[PDB]
C-alpha cells in the first residue's frame, strides 16, 4: 500500500550541505502531513521538522533551527529537507513518517505518525568513502547433515554502512543471516551472509553476491565457488 | 515539555508490563505510544489511550491520569520484546517531544546453545595481503558472550580484534569476530583455530591444518 | 512566500460571500472582476496559492507592479482574474515558540517566472567564487527570514495572503454561483425560471 | 550631588513616537551605568531597559522588544529612550536611575540602582490636551487664630497633570498643601494650593501663583486679591 | 523570573517586621531592595543582603537563606513606612525582575482630627460661568472619610462631584472635594455650605449666606 | 533585538561621526506622522542571535 521510499544519503564533510527527499506512493498527497524524525543508533528518535496536509511548516526542534528548512512538493508527490552546517551530532537515522487523520480545517493540533519508513544513513564525518571488498568465502567439504555447508561474502574496508547484500536478483528470501557490522579501530566496517546451501549437485543458487553502497557506488558480480 | 520513561521494564512472561510516561501537566493533552522493533520499522500502537490502530490485538491497551499514561500490554509474549515510545504535542513550544525508550524484555526464556560456524580464508586472496580470517557463530538467547581465539593451537590475543557485542536478530542475539593478526602465511602450522566460551559449556571447532 | 501551496478545486458551487466574515481589516481588492458581479461568471478551475507576506508589500502584489517580495517569490501576468484577502491573524501565528518557522527569498540569479514556484536547496553564488557547500563570503544562504513577535507594529504582523486565479478554458458547465431562488408561489400568471427555461 | 534631571514627556496618541532623555549631572558619565524603569501609578515599578558605561543594551523587558531602543551618548553626558508603536498599557513615571558599582572588567553581571530621579509622565491616550484655568481663590475675612486666613489658586481642565505650582520663583518652602488632583468623570484634574497666609499688612506673599504644565505650554502670572 | 511579595505587612512600632521575597531557587544570586516615600522618588536601602549603603542607620538589615530574603527592619518608627521592593537580576533571562512591593504600615498610631477649609467662589469668575465651588480639608491619620455636601441647607448628591480617595502625605491622609451643580447662581440663599463626616464626631464649616 | 542595526539614509555618513537617531526613515515624499505605514517604517532593521 503505502510506500514511502527516502532517497539522499551517505557520507559528507561537516559543514557541507545536502538535500534528503521521499517520494510518497500509496496515498494522496494532498491530505495527509507528513514529517521527518532521526533515530541515532541506539539511542532513541528525535523529531526534526514536518509539514501539514498543505504547504505549512509547523516548527523544528530546539537544535534545528536555521540550519535546517523543510519543503513539500505536492506536484511530484514528494517531501525535501534540506541541511545546512552539518556538525558531528547529526549521525542518525533521518525517517520519513506519514499522519493518520485527514487534518480537517477546524480541530486541535494533535499529529501522530501512522505509517513509517527505512531512513537514510547520513554520516558526518572527516574520514573518506572506501571501496568495498567482497571474497567468495569457501564453502569446505565438511558434510555431516544435509545443509551443513555454507558459503557467504566478506565485504570489508568500507566507512559508511548502507550495505545492502543480493543473491540472485533480490529475492531467496529465505534464511540468510547477515551478521552486523563492526568498527575494527579503523573506522572500517565488515560484512558476512551465511545461507543455507544445500547439497551442491548443480542444483542451487547461482553464487552471487551483489553488494550495492551508495558512497562508493560500484556494482560487485563475482561468483563464490568450493 | 520533557517526559521521563524508565530505562528498562522487564516481566515474566505471566503477568501484565508496566510502561509510565510522566511530565508536569501532561493530563488533558493526548498521549500516543509507539512500538519498534530492533533493527526494523516502528509500528503504531495503542493512541490517545482511548483506541488502537486496525491490526494491534486488544491485548495492547492504554490509560492516563493526571501526570502518568500507562501502556498496559496484556499476555506479554517474547515476540513483544522492542523499544516502546511515548508521543506528546507540547503545542506551548510547537514541537514533538519524544523520549528515552523503554526495552522491554520478557524474563524468563529458555536457553539457546550457539552454534559456530568456522570459514577459513578464501582462494582468491593468498595472492595478495588480505588477511580477514572470519570466525561466525549462530543465534543465541544468552548474550554476553566472549570470544576467545586460539590461533597457532595458543591463546592470540594481543593482535587486531574487533569483539563485536550481540545484536538483535528474530529475538535472538548474534555476534562476530575478527582476528588474522598473521603475516598473511597463515598456513604455518598447527591448525590456526577459533573458540567460543559461552557462560556453562563451551563449543569448539577447528579448521583443516593447512 | 516562496513555496506556496496551490490547490485544485473541482465542479461545486462556491459561495463568494462568506471571505467577508472573518476578523476586520481585511482587504477585499480584485484584478479584472468585482465582487458583486464574481457569482456571474462561470470558471472551469479555481487555483489558490496561500503565502504569509506582510507589511508595505502587499500593495505590489498585483499585475505589473515589482517589488522586493514579489520579484523572487511570486510573479503575476498582465492577466490576472481574482480577488486577494490579506487578513491578519496575530493570534495563533506570532508565538515565541518558533521564529524562523516562516521562511522569505531574496534576489536570485534570474527573475522568477510568472505562477512558478523556486524551491531551491542550493547556496547562492556570487557570481565568480567556489561555494563547495559552505557559509563564507559571497556564499550565503538567500533564504533570509524574519521573526515573529507579539509585539512588533501594525506593519510588521502575521498576514494571511492568499490569491485566487480564474481559469477559462474548453470545459463542461463547472463552478458558476452559489444558487438563484426566490420563493415559487403558485397562485396566478408569473415568470419562471427552472434552470434554463424563462 | 548627582542631578538626573529628565526631559520628555506628554500627551501622545497611540501609534506615535517620542524621545527621552536624562541629562546626567554630579558625576562622569563613562563609568556608571543608567537604566529606564517606569513605575505605573500606584502599581508598582516595572524596568524597561538599561545601558552599562560603555554603548552596551542589557536588555529589555517580555513587552517592550522591538518597540523600544534605548541609546547612549557619553559626549553629551545624556541617555535617551525611544518608543514606538505606544498602546494604552504604556502610561507610567519612566525614571532615569543609576548604578552604585563602577562595572568592572572581569565581575559577574549584577546591577542595583543607587541614584534615583523625577521621572516624566507620559500619558497615552486618545484624548487632546486642555488649557489649565486659574482662579484667585478669595483668602476671605474669617479672622480668629494669627494665621487662620489662606489663598490659593483653583487650577482645573486638564488632561494631563505634570503641574508645578510657584509662589514668587520657585522658592518659599513653607508649609503649602499642594492637594492632588482627582478625575471629575470627564478625564479632566483640578488643583488647589493652601498657604499659611498671615495677618495681611502689606509685609506678606506677592499673591502669585505660577502653574507651568508642558502640554498646554501657557505661562499665567494672575495675581490674588481679598 | 518572578518574585513574591506580601501585599501588606502592618507591625506596631514596638517589634521588627518581617518582609520576604521568594521564587523557585534564589539562593545564590544577589537580592538588593528599595525603599520609596509615597511621591517622592525611591531610596536605597540593605542590599546584597550583606550590607548598607551610606546614610541608612543600622535599623535595617538583611538576610537570605534557600529561597527567602527577609528584610528586617529593626525599631519601625511613623516615618518608615513607604512602598518597600526588591530586586534581582535573572541572568537566565537577561532582565531585571521586580514585584509588587509591601505597603508597610505601622499600626497603632494616634488619632487626627481633621480641620475643613471652605474656599467661596472667586471674585473674577462671577462674569462668567465657571461653577468651581471647592470645600477642603485638612490633613488626617484615620482615612476613608467621606465628605457630605449640604448645598442650599439641603441634602443635594445628585450633582457631579469628585469624591477623591485620601493620599498619602507626611504620613497624613488627605482629600478634597468639588461640587457647584448650581446654575452658577449660587448666592440664592439659606448658606450653601460643605461638611466633613469623620469616624465618630464630624466637622462643621459653613460660608457667608450670599 | 539586543543588538541593532541601521539601514540606508537620506545621506551617506560623515566618516567618525555617530548617526543617533529617533526619527522615523521618511521615503521622500509622504506623510509619516509618527506611524509603521507604507513607505514609513523605522530603519534600525535588526538581526537575531541564537
Amino acid at each position: 500500500e503505502v510506500q514511502l521510499v527516502e532517497s539522499g544519503g551517505g557520507l559528507v564533510q561537516p559543514g557541507r550541505s545536502l538535500r534528503l527527499s521521499c517520494a510518497a506512493s500509496g496515498f494522496t498527497f494532498d491530505d495527509y502531513a507528513i514529517h521527518w524524525v532521526r533515530q541515532a543508533p541506539g539511542k532513541g528518535l528525535e523529531w526534526v521538522s514536518g509539514i501539514t496536509w498543505n504547504s505549512g511548516t509547523i516548527g523544528y526542534a530546539d537544535s534545528v533551527k536555521g540550519r535546517f528548512t523543510i519543503s513539500r512538493d505536492n506536484a511530484k508527490n514528494s517531501l525535501y529537507l534540506q541541511m545546512n552546517s552539518l556538525r558531528a551530532e547529526d549521525t542518525a537515522l533521518y525517517y520519513c513518517a506519514k499522519h493518520h487523520q485527514i487534518a480537517v480545517a477546524g480541530d486541535a493540533e494533535d499529529y501522530y505518525f501512522d505509517y513509517w519508513g527505512q531512513g537514510t544513513l547520513v554520516t558526518v564525518s572527516s574520514a573518506s568513502t572506501k571501496g568495498p571488498s567482497v571474497f567468495p568465502l569457501a564453502p569446505s567439504s565438511k558434510s555431516t547433515s544435509g545443509g551443513t555447508a555454507a558459503l557467504g561474502c566478506l565485504v570489508k574496508d568500507y566507512f559508511p554502512e548502507p550495505v545492502t547484500v543480493s543473491w540472485n536478483s533480490g529475492a531467496l528470501t529465505s534464511g540468510v543471516h547477515t551478521f552486523p557490522a563492526v568498527l575494527q579501530s579503523s573506522g572500517l566496517y565488515s560484512l558476512s551472509s551465511v545461507v543455507t546451501v544445500p547439497s551442491s549437485s548443480l542444483g542451487t543458487q547461482t553464487y552471487i553476491c551483489n553488494v550495492n553502497h551508495k558512497p562508493s557506488n560500484t556494482k560487485v558480480d563475482k561468483k563464490v565457488e568450493p | 515539555y520533557e517526559l521521563t520513561q524508565p530505562p528498562s521494564v522487564s516481566v515474566a512472561p505471566g503477568q501484565t508490563a508496566r510502561i509510565t510516561c510522566g511530565g508536569n501537566n501532561i493530563g488533558s493533552k493526548s498521549v500516543h505510544w509507539y512500538q519498534q522493533k530492533p533493527g526494523q520499522a516502528p509500528v503504531l500502537v495503542v493512541y490517545d489511550d482511548s483506541d488502537r490502530p486496525s491490526g494491534i490485538p486488544e491485548r495492547f491497551s492504554g490509560s492516563n491520569s493526571g501526570n502518568t499514561a500507562t501502556l498496559t500490554i496484556s499476555r506479554v509474549e517474547a515476540g513483544d520484546e522492542a523499544d516502546y515510545y511515548c508521543q506528546v504535542w507540547d503545542s506551548r513550544s510547537d514541537r514533538v517531544v519524544f523520549g528515552g525508550g523503554t526495552k522491554l524484555t520478557a524474563l524468563g526464556q529458555p536457553k539457546a546453545a550457539p552454534s559456530v560456524t568456522l570459514f577459513p580464508p578464501s582462494s582468491e586472496e593468498l595472492q595478495a595481503n588480505k588477511a580477514t580470517l572470519v570466525c561466525l557463530i549462530s543465534d543465541f538467547y544468552p548474550g554476553a558472550v566472549t570470544v576467545a581465539w586460539k590461533a597457532d593451537s595458543s591463546p592470540v590475543k594481543a593482535g587486531v580484534e574487533t569483539t563485536t557485542p550481540s545484536k538483535q536478530s528474530n529475538n535472538k542475539y548474534a555476534a562476530s569476530s575478527y582476528l588474522s593478526l598473521t603475516p598473511e602465511q597463515w598456513k604455518s602450522h598447527r591448525s590456526y583455530s577459533c573458540q567460543v566460551t559461552h557462560e556453562g559449556s563451551t563449543v569448539e571447532k577447528t579448521v583443516a591444518p593447512t | 512566500v516562496y513555496a506556496w501551496n496551490r490547490k485544485r478545486i473541482s465542479n461545486c458551487v462556491a459561495d463568494y460571500s462568506v471571505l467577508y466574515n472573518l476578523a476586520p481589516f481585511f482587504t477585499f481588492k480584485c484584478y479584472g472582476v468585482s465582487p458583486t458581479k464574481l457569482n456571474d461568471l462561470c470558471f472551469t478551475n479555481v487555483y489558490a496559492d496561500s503565502f504569509v507576506i506582510r507589511g508595505d508589500e502587499v500593495r505590489q502584489i498585483a499585475p505589473g507592479q515589482t517589488g522586493n517580495i514579489a520579484d523572487y517569490n511570486y510573479k503575476l501576468p498582465d492577466d490576472f482574474t481574482g480577488c486577494v484577502i490579506a487578513w491578519n491573524s496575530n493570534k495563533l501565528d506570532s508565538k515565541v515558540s518558533g521564529n524562523y518557522n516562516y521562511l522569505y527569498r531574496l534576489f536570485r540569479k534570474s527573475n522568477l517566472k510568472p505562477f512558478e514556484r523556486d524551491i531551491s536547496t542550493e547556496i547562492y553564488q556570487a557570481g565568480n567564487k567556489p561555494c563547495n557547500g559552505v557559509a563564507g563570503f559571497n556564499c550565503y544562504f538567500p533564504l533570509r527570514s524574519y521573526s515573529f513577535r507579539p509585539t512588533y507594529g501594525v506593519g510588521h504582523q502575521p498576514y494571511r495572503v492568499v490569491v485566487l486565479s480564474f481559469e477559462l478554458l474548453h470545459a463542461p458547465a463547472t463552478v458558476c454561483g452559489p444558487k438563484k431562488s426566490t420563493n415559487l408561489v403558485k397562485n396566478k400568471c408569473v415568470n419562471f425560471n427552472f434552470n434554463g427555461l424563462k
